[PDB]
């Protein structure tokens, strides 16, 4: 999971 | 403020290809010079400008069989159908002309672009 | 010896979401506490272990309406349906418990994992 | 396009  | 799962789109496409390989929920047959290819209308539309136009048509959206132009090569179509479900294109010296012509007909702009570039490098 | 187009899977998912937003080729309604959500069976199966089991069943594969357990929260489902079509999860302090419970029921392992981690950080 |  990432900060888009 | 959303979070994003990097591999989600790839995992979705991998599962759609697993459904295709087991013939699960396929809703159309694409006929290419007597050869038949089963697929999901939504995936075809998501990948091709031609299928997008066909299946948004109020009459054609209901067809279970679509016949392509007789000039379309079944091997070129098979390579492009595999690309649609995997992101992988089996481009070779012996098939590049048939693949480019099929991608131009199917309106798959990114495939047409890489074929033009690979052809230009060989001249 | 294939070449791969990096953005293909993301572009396919973006187009599938465009079809969902215009209600094109949606083939099922998911009912959650009287709220109704239209979707593509193939996308639901590609994202959820529960929908995969439902639509591979010889009787349920033909249903146009699926009713979820009454304990399922419509907002939690809406957030997960958005994630299925975009890879983006709108996870917030006020919805995290409903999102985790809905993802456990839908069998969406990666969503359950990030919810468990975000909950553990707050304790 | 890349070599996968
Ligand atoms: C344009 S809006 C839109 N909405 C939904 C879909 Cl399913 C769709 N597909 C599509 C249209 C055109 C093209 C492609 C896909 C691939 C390509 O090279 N050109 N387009
Ligand atoms: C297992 S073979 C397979 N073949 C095709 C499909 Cl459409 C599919 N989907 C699916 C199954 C289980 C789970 C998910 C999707 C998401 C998750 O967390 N668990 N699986
Ligand atoms: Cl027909
Ligand atoms: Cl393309
Ligand atoms: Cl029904
Ligand atoms: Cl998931």
């Amino acid at each position: 999971w990432v900060i888009p | 403020s959303c979070i994003q799962f990097t591999r989600h789109a790839s995992d979705v496409l991998l599962n759609l290809n697993r459904l295709r390989s087991r013939d699960i929920l396929t809703d159309v047959v694409i006929v290419v010079s007597r050869e038949q290819f089963r697929a999901h209308k939504t995936v075809l539309m998501a990948c091709s400008g031609l299928f997008y136009s066909i299946f948004t048509d109020q009459l054609k959206c209901n067809l279970s069989v679509i016949n392509l132009d007789p000039e379309i090569n079944p091997e070129g179509f098979c390579i492009l159908l595999d690309f649609m479900y995997t992101s992988r294109l089996n481009l070779r010296e012996g098939n590049i002309m048939a693949v480019m012509a099929t991608a131009m007909y199917l309106q798959m702009e990114h495939v047409v672009d890489t074929c033009r570039k690979f052809i230009k490098a060989s001249e």
